[PDB]
């Protein structure tokens, strides 16, 4: 009926295998009893998991919050975090952090690594932009989860983050790709926009782009060959996304969200933002997402600039 | 084929 | 002995012809008492010529007054401007440039078309700049007549701001071209940055720059190739004729004279050298918008060019 | 089912000329069709006009475009634009206006003179107050006719423009012109404001109106006279015709802020509209903003003696 | 009762 | 040989009679040894006059100080100022005062009411400006006096303004009323400007000019008439005082001392006229009243010298 | 059936005695004809009262205009206003207040002091703010007469502000003072904030808080109690009657605001009921004569006891 | 003589550490030659060690250069930083710490973590503030390992700085805590005033401050005392004791020209309150936590000396 | 030749 | 009673 | 004395 | 030769 919090404190530890030999057990353990939950990674006190699970009072206290206790820390114990040496020295980035992100809990001390730590129901009353958000998140576990086994299995992370942004932008458009690259640039515009060194990143990320072009390009040729149909991730991606965005349609032709025309790029745009937010599910950094969609841009200008 | 994402390459 | 100023009002006419059939006479005229002159496009209470001659009162009043009167007006009453229909439809134009100026003189009305007007002279003291940069002015004059009589015979003027900006920032920068792309760049970016539709005009640049890119990366390797020497006429006549400017520059920023606005030998005489050759694509008659077009095409040219390695 | 689009290039002959005798007679031979048409003055690559016709796509081609290339042409044909002599001198303004107005297109090099072009249909589906504006432009297109032909036969243009903007001020305003009067010295006034040299401007305008004022409130009271009247016989014509006409946009206006369409809107909110539309015609008439604002100037000062010694 | 003057600079 | 300060808080009170029977006999028990003598109005910390005269420590000693310690100080113990019951009522006034002069003192709490204050000798040395300003000051103490006895015995403060600006645009500027009128708009025009109200303003003024249009104008004729040439007294002697200045003025503008805030047209002008207006402060009208009347006033010179 | 207005002029003489003795015995004598009246304070062309009754204007020239010049001229003559020294003195402040409040009419010449001018009637309808204003101000009259009455006797009008302002934050806030004490604070920081001298106005006033902090905070405890007890009756009356009478403004508020009848003066319902009805309380405040200075600090000594005593728990 | 600088790169280990068991060692083995030798910390271009010494061309190529890469270079192999994932995810810091210091420089790319790097003699400005300034550093470098280490133990570093600050302004000022206080508000509320949810934090502030209320009045009470003695608190009176040298070194300065009795008094006044703020920010309190300190401060001292 | 109207507000 | 509403 | 209270979320 | 320069080409 509500929705119970988790933190797992996990500093220096890889989050990609708390992941996927740990919580995503914990979660496959009471999919019978409460099939409802997500996972986010978050920063205060330490870097963690913030698991959310959609259940009743008494079917936590007797298989979810033990799935979690013995299968989740059962991994702390196994692949322990060898902890940060100076928990003092993010003090000045998460000041910073709290501030810019709204987030209001205290910063230090941080707690205490390798712990799970039951925070009980989330506040009362949500908005329903939460609640579409919540959604999203379950929704897309398994592909939270398809993603990070091929990215510790060799594969290159921004690849994947590449192909889903592309992919998106081609599928779940009014107009597909030759409209929505313009987006894609938007967005690597707003980061390049605030660094001081915006020049000279913007002539890294060109000369980049220009050493590798035909890979680039041809990349682009294929994740949109494929989002409107020879790759898996992308129609996964795409048909597991369509849902969320004509629901969305839905839920602006009604009216109940744009506090932060509509129906088309106003969707789309709440679609787009989820594949972002899902990409830092994945442990993709800010810096590559932009990296990533201005690679995208430049290689959609060489192909849809000549139609 | 994997992109590199090697801009220092 | 002084810097006599004289405004000459072409509203709607074609400036390059009275720049080239009015002004280039008339400075000859009088070039014997007096050949350091110059002058500048301007919009300010409606497009005109500034012209700057540089002379005694007396040689004033005896041959060179006399020669812009007789010279230019001939000109004028031979080719008058039809003039414009309404003068406040300008100021948006007139106010944007307002701001980024710095003028305050009054932007309207505008000074009556077709007519000479004295104006005096230059204010009392001259800053090492302002003699820096008349000198620049003077010495390119030739370079100015010589770029539109091809664009009156049809040549492309974006792309003779192309070759200027890219010969500049290879045979003048400390590194050339590999290291000075970067301050072309710069000079689009800054443009871009202050326009609301910013991104949309990257995407339409880099469109075009994709659309031509063997164009593009062909033209900038054929105009580096001439600055350190060739094909191309225009661009060491460039070079040649910067070159003491950016040498004088140097031992002007050495000695210590100008810390208003290696390297006060590097990014100081080449960033005086590279604004000097913007402040001349004005003065070919090349709007902002369209210099920082040619610098973001000469960037990304530059970038499958000196990038690939 | 449609919005179809074409473009007439006419860069320098007189534009009213081509309105009035080859885009005119060009909407009367596909009115039965298509009586859904208008057309916009334009900067663009040119002088030129810009005509909308809202039709199926099988009557665009076999009567509105017929109807276009051929009636339009036969004008285009008899009485060719000499051209401009040199369009580079439009440049940079063109640059700063394609920004203020969000114009996305090339601005060089120009469409050719005296020539035709199809632009295909509209986007696509458009905004509501869009499709109010359209409305507006095509019921007062023989508004449009009426004047451009009073002016090529020598009534002042810049008359018309004080009827038409002392009628829909008294009117359509809430309480009339007394109130009203405000509305377009304010209208004047983010001119004046905007610019170097709005002191001695406003000099000149107020010189201008003491030196002549009887004839600008006699005028005043004869226009508001005529705009409250009812009675289809007073002082004006057109001025009866433009309220008659301006009325049911408001109340469709009205309506449109009274269930949340665009953006206290039922009173002056419909009346703002309606206002900048009459302000959007005189556009159309071929008025310069200058000329407007001076209108609007000297309208609110013949007021002044009018509704302010009382 | 007909058109009202316009020319600013009368004088 | 120094500028020697006093200050006289006089709160509720009525400026113009501290004036007339306070600081008037004053300065005269003490012309003899310090004619140069002038006096501000002023608003912060409270209403209050500040006393600005030239003499020795010596002078100041004997006869200046005793002269405003017992004539000003006979004045505030028999018509004391009964005061504001609320100081703090007047900081959405004085807050936004203390920002348009450029202020920088504390502007609380107020300094006691019906007081004489010694506040010493001004830091030390004056600009050119300084100096000119002072004169002027100096020069134009008589024609306070003149204003405030006609205003005591009925007059309209604000007929005094229009008469006074009136002449000194038409009498002091390089050709006249008709050019110089333009100055009078533009002083208005910067006040309208500012103001949020800006457009409702105008049209209370122009509907307040049309009402009384041949009143204005037959005004403005008559200020216009004496000011070249006998029927109207202060316009006249306003002028005749005030020429000596802009002389003095245009000198200096040529050989440069002054211009930080060609040069004999509109230069020596600017500096009259606006020490008009800095008059009119004195004589107590308040920077609306004076836009409102500088408006009036060019309006009506448009219907004069408009119809051309 | 409308609303009449009167000017009666009183420059520099007691304004809380002619509220008490000229114009409450000259309602009271109306009273069955027309119990809807109340009377405001103003500065313009000098310190005056403006009353407002609404009837016909037959009971008009009957039984209301003659109880005015009646008992109200009556106090005129008995206890007449000195004047003002200077009337001009005031000017610049009364342009700006003019600019600020929006006021329009002449500010110089003042009226004649002492004088009874009838005003005639307010245009032809009124806001739906306006009449929910004229209710307010009439249902809370007899709470302007207590409290003045209690100001005679010597009672500190801070003070009767301080358990106003409390109690309807109190009260007819959503979670009582420890949410509402942030609207007290906001209030008193907004004016610090136009003050150049702000900061050291602040801490003059948390200096003169902690001085007497045990006198602040088990006061504030005593008029939350009075503000919620749930019986008919308390320890401190006069807080009672304010919730009481507050309440059904509060509603009928929050009603006007749902349907869309106002938004001047789960949010925009409860929560802007609550700010026109805590402002409604500084608008009684200001009739009782407080200066925006003492409802500044006011503000600021209630939020300093609420933080202290919703803190401790 | 002149002023060499290095650089210790180290970014994700304890600061505290290499500054105890690699900056201290250093400091010894040429404790001799070059007495005075001081570091800072800061974060251009990664978190770094910026260590000065005065000395000569030769002292430093013999000893204290081996001498700095042998301990100093012995300890970043020993316990080396770990390096850190995202270095440009700090740039929302960094793009906004370069525009309140001033400071220009490339924020990106990072130096190579674990390397000394030698740095040179720093420009003429040899003025006196910074010369009597990094004598501070070096004076008092002992109480920074002194309270660096009460810190590795688990002391609480707000609790010191609330200790030292409280201090400096009751032993050092003119009046002691009842009037200083008002200068520890005005450095939190600069911050307050400065900030987006500046008037929220005043509430977070003052409200935490009430709720904790004898906890602060009881330590200042005790803080107050061992500043104003001649034992309660150790690091208290000996950091007051290493300040009134420097404070009378600065006293001395203002009066006689070298530096910018109203500057006699609020002038070494804030010389070392600054100082003990800087000395706040080597301990390695971040700015907003000295802000909260000085707010608490300001508070607890209002209630203990306040009444008076 | 009196003294000038000055109420703006005596409408 | 009455509270203390002296400031300086 | 003991250290100082510093959590100002410790609610 | 020339470049092309219309970017909407």
């Amino acid at each position: 009926e509500r929705w119970w919090r988790f933190r797992v404190d996990y500093h220096a530890g890889p989050m990609d295998d708390l992941i996927l030999d740990g919580v995503r057990p914990a979660f496959a353990a009471f999919a019978a009893q409460a099939p409802m939950a997500y996972f986010l990674r978050h920063w205060r006190r330490g870097p963690h998991l913030r698991i959310y699970v959609s259940t009743t009072r008494e079917a936590l206290e007797a298989v979810v919050r033990p799935a979690i206790e013995h299968v989740v820390g059962g991994y702390l114990r196994a692949r322990p975090s060898p902890g940060m040496a100076d928990p003092s020295a993010f003090l000045p980035l998460h000041e910073r952090l709290a501030e810019l992100e709204g987030e209001d809990g205290p910063l230090m001390p941080w707690s205490p690594d390798n712990t799970i730590h039951a925070e009980g129901e989330r506040p009362e009353p949500l908005t329903v932009r939460d609640v579409l958000l919540a959604d999203f998140y379950a929704d897309t576990t398994p592909s939270v989860y398809h993603a990070l086994e091929r990215v510790r299995s060799g594969a290159s992370l921004p690849t994947i983050a590449f192909d889903l942004v592309v992919a998106t932008a081609h599928a779940l458009s009014t107009g597909g790709l030759p409209v929505a690259r313009t987006s894609l640039r938007s967005h690597a515009e707003a980061y390049l926009a605030r660094r001081s060194d915006g020049v000279r990143l913007r002539e890294l990320w060109r000369d980049h782009y220009a050493r590798n072009r035909e890979a680039f390009t041809e990349r682009l040729i294929a994740v949109a060959s494929s989002a409107e149909s020879h790759l898996p991730h992308v129609r996964e991606w795409v048909r597991r996304l369509r849902p969320i965005r004509e629901r969305a349609r839905a839920l602006l032709e009604s009216g109940e969200l744009t506090l932060e025309d509509s129906p088309a790029f106003g969707a789309y745009r709440l679609v787009i933002n989820c594949t972002y937010l899902h990409l830092t599910r994945l442990g993709l950094t800010p810096h590559q997402r932009f990296l990533v969609c201005h690679l995208a841009a430049d290689a959609a200008a060489d192909v849809y600039g000549i139609a | 084929n994997d992109l590199p994402m090697d801009v220092f390459e």
